[PDB]
């Protein structure tokens, strides 16, 4: 769902 | 270090569109989501949406799906937000923010207004007739922000309060700058407010008398 | 949409003392991968937001150890063990589990100080302004604490509703007070039909309201  | 650098302030008329940019450095641009966030004057943060630059995938807040369009230019590591059919309520600071809001741009101020550039009128707030008196200047009906106010060409700063501007229904701004001084100085010390409105090249030095 | 409810809206803190603020979600923020996408942001005055805590309890790089984040179900807490001046600003919680992502309304951390009543001043419109065709009457509340203050305009005993605007300064860096202006705008023709212009101030440092007035 999210990057980094 | 990651850095997000946004384009500069924008002043546009209602009905226009604007495209704000967010130039990135310090990481692989294509591989992180980019969010955009709105902050109306004096208010909180609002999420507009996000884009994944590698493939153009997007998620929007439905509140903004007809207002905002997110794009990117991978070859210049830059994300863009276009805001369309602008109205007064679109005036805000807009931020880009990466991934799980882990790095933020410095913000871009957008002002949407039909007003034309206009310098202020400067009116005295005269001291009334515990040994302390208040006086000031009312800086009325200017556009756009900002105006600046000093006292006695900088020699008077203690006790000065220059208030945030207020947007009048007319579309023009107004503010006051006040200072408290010894009542015993009123007959012998001159008090002058130094008003500068750079957008209109308007400078005024106004003496405030009893 | 998921609602993030932050309380209190303002917390009056003391340098060197602990602080705690709360953020509650209307829905579970636990995602199917086991992560809880709850973050805390600080927006210092005049600056962009900065992330301090993410995934409920993880500190961002460089964030002081005095900060801790916790969560139980939909109830999230940010704590500061000993407040420092750089901690002042507005704290936002934000959730990134459910679309659309949503923010709380913000909790402002301001400095506590002793109660201070405002000094109140009223200024009639200048002759210069009247010749120009408008009239502004200014009521100044100077160097008061706490921020909450009520300013009511009366014109020949008629309560003014919607005809004035307020502006407030940031908390003073020296003495931790606030100052406030209230400006009543009327046409010159309107101004000249009335006699008594009055602004009445209610504040916790005043045992009864203070009224400053003039006769045109
Ligand atoms: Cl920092
Ligand atoms: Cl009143």
């Amino acid at each position: 769902k999210h990057t980094d | 270090e990651v850095q997000l650098q946004q384009s500069g302030p924008e002043l546009v008329k209602p009905g226009a569109s604007v495209k704000i940019s967010c130039k990135t450095s310090g990481y692989t641009f294509s591989n992180s989501w980019m969010n955009w966030v709105k902050q109306r004057p004096g208010q909180g943060l609002e999420w507009i949406g996000r884009i994944y630059p590698g493939d153009g995938d997007t998620n929007y807040n439905g509140k903004f799906k007809d207002k905002a369009t997110l794009t990117t230019d991978k070859s210049s590591s830059t994300a863009y937000m276009r805001l369309s059919s602008l109205t007064s309520v679109d005036s805000a600071v807009y931020f880009c923010a990466r991934s799980l809001f882990d790095y933020w741009g410095q913000g871009t101020t957008l002002t949407v207004s039909s007003a034309s550039t206009k310098g202020p009128s400067v009116f005295p707030l005269a001291p009334s007739s515990g040994g302390t008196a208040a006086l000031g200047c009312l800086v009325k009906d200017y556009f756009p922000e900002p105006v600046t106010v000093s006292w006695n060409s900088g020699a008077l700063t203690s006790g000065v309060h220059t208030f945030p501007a207020v947007l009048q229904s007319s579309g023009l701004y107004s503010l006051s700058s006040v200072v408290t001084v010894p009542s015993s100085s009123l007959g012998t010390q001159t008090y002058i407010c130094n008003v500068n409105h750079k957008p209109s090249n308007t400078k005024v030095d106004k003496r405030v008398e009893p | 949409d998921v609602v993030m409810t932050q309380t209190p809206l303002t917390l009056s803190v003391t340098i060197g003392q602990p602080a705690s603020i709360s953020c509650k979600s209307s829905q579970s923020l636990l995602d199917s991968d086991g992560k809880t996408y709850l973050i805390w942001l600080l927006q210092r005055p005049g600056q962009s937001p900065k992330r301090l805590i993410y995934l409920v309890s993880k500190l961002d790089s460089g964030v002081p150890d005095r900060f801790t984040g916790s969560g139980s179900g939909t109830d999230f807490t940010l704590k500061i063990s000993r407040v420092e001046a750089e901690d002042l600003g507005v704290y936002y919680c934000c959730q990134g589990t459910h679309f659309p992502f949503t923010f709380g309304v913000g909790t402002k951390l301001e400095l506590k100080r002793t109660v201070a009543a405002p000094s109140v001043f009223i200024f009639p419109p200048s002759d210069e302004q009247l010749k120009s065709g408008t009239a502004s009457v200014v009521c100044l509340l100077n160097n008061f604490y706490p921020r909450e203050a009520k300013v009511q305009w009366k014109v020949d005993n008629a309560l003014q509703s919607g005809n004035s605007q307020e502006s407030v300064t940031e908390q003073d860096s020296k003495d931790s007070t606030y100052s406030l202006s209230s400006t009543l705008t009327l046409s010159k023709a309107d101004y000249e039909k009335h006699k008594v212009y009055a602004c009445e101030v209610t504040h916790q440092g005043l045992s009864s309201p203070v009224t400053k007035s003039f006769n045109r």
